[PDB]
């Protein structure tokens, strides 16, 4: 009752989150200079870390 | 700030403008190196810049504005364009356009587009409204282009015979068939000059090649 078993599931969700965040603080300092009509919601994001 | 502004002036101008700038010795580099590192320190005051020039497609499919002090070729002083502008805006090569520009920003080598304001001296909001070239319906020439000057100077003889050998209009397909050293550079002088005046309303361009 004490002692929690995760799965495949969870472990990968866990892993997602992490590449998540690096990617949210890489998309956040791209933010900082984008602008309204100059970029897409496409190449603020790279594939790399999640 | 204008791009054009220290396009057009000649090297002189440029060296005096620097050295007023408190710059390294400006007359060590090329001209286009001399608009660059004037535009740089100007920058670097803060002031943002306005630009202009033509475009090229590259395959990578980016856009690169030419000027024609560098006679529309790579330069330093070029400014890059992001594939996503040629989109939205329905960029093309031959299009000129003028508008905001910035220096390259940290660790870029050439100046960004940021807003633009004329595309082929139209507003770009009518740019995306255009007609295509291979779509077009030619036709025969009916405008006359009248080449004669009638203030009757010396050489204006050599473009009178024009209106008396082979008359030229509007969209006319010219070909001028002669020998070397026969005289097709005063010919040629003599055409561009007449129709500088005579008709200031349409662009005049010229080809040198070799
Ligand atoms: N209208 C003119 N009046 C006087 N001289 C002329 C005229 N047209 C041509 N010339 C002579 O012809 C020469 C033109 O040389 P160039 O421009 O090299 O001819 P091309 O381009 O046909 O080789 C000049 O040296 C000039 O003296
Ligand atoms: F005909 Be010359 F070479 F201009
Ligand atoms: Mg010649």
């Amino acid at each position: 009752g004490n002692r929690r078993i995760r799965s495949v599931g969870e472990m990968a969700e866990n892993q997602f989150r992490v590449g998540l965040v690096r990617v949210e603080r890489a998309v956040k300092e791209r933010l900082s200079l984008g602008d309204l009509d100059t970029l897409m919601p496409q190449d603020m994001i790279n594939a790399k870390p999640i | 700030m204008n791009l054009t502004e220290l396009k057009n002036t000649p090297v002189s101008e440029l060296i005096t403008l620097g050295e007023n700038m408190g710059l390294e010795n400006l007359a060590r580099m090329r001209k286009q190196d001399i608009i660059f590192a004037i535009l740089k320190q100007h920058a670097k005051s803060g002031e943002d810049i306005f630009g202009d020039g033509v475009l090229e497609i590259l395959q990578d499919g980016f856009g690169f504005l030419r000027s024609a002090d560098s006679s529309y070729l790579a330069g330093p002083d070029d400014i890059y364009v992001s594939p996503s502008q040629i989109r939205r805006f329905n960029l093309r090569t031959g299009d000129t356009i003028s508008g905001k520009i910035r220096p390259p920003k940290e660790g870029e080598r050439y100046f960004a587009l940021l807003k633009v304001n004329e595309v082929n001296f139209d507003k770009p909001e009518n740019a995306r409204n255009k007609i295509l070239f291979e779509n077009l319906t030619p036709l025969h020439a009916n405008s006359r282009l009248r080449m004669e000057r009638g203030n009757g100077s010396t050489e204006d003889l050599t473009a009178r015979v024009l209106d008396l050998a082979s008359p030229i209009g509007r969209g006319q397909r010219g070909l001028i068939v002669a020998p070397p050293k026969a005289g097709k550079t005063m010919l040629l002088q003599n055409i561009a000059q007449s129709i500088a005046y005579n008709h200031p309303d349409c662009v005049l361009m010229v080809l040198l090649i070799d």
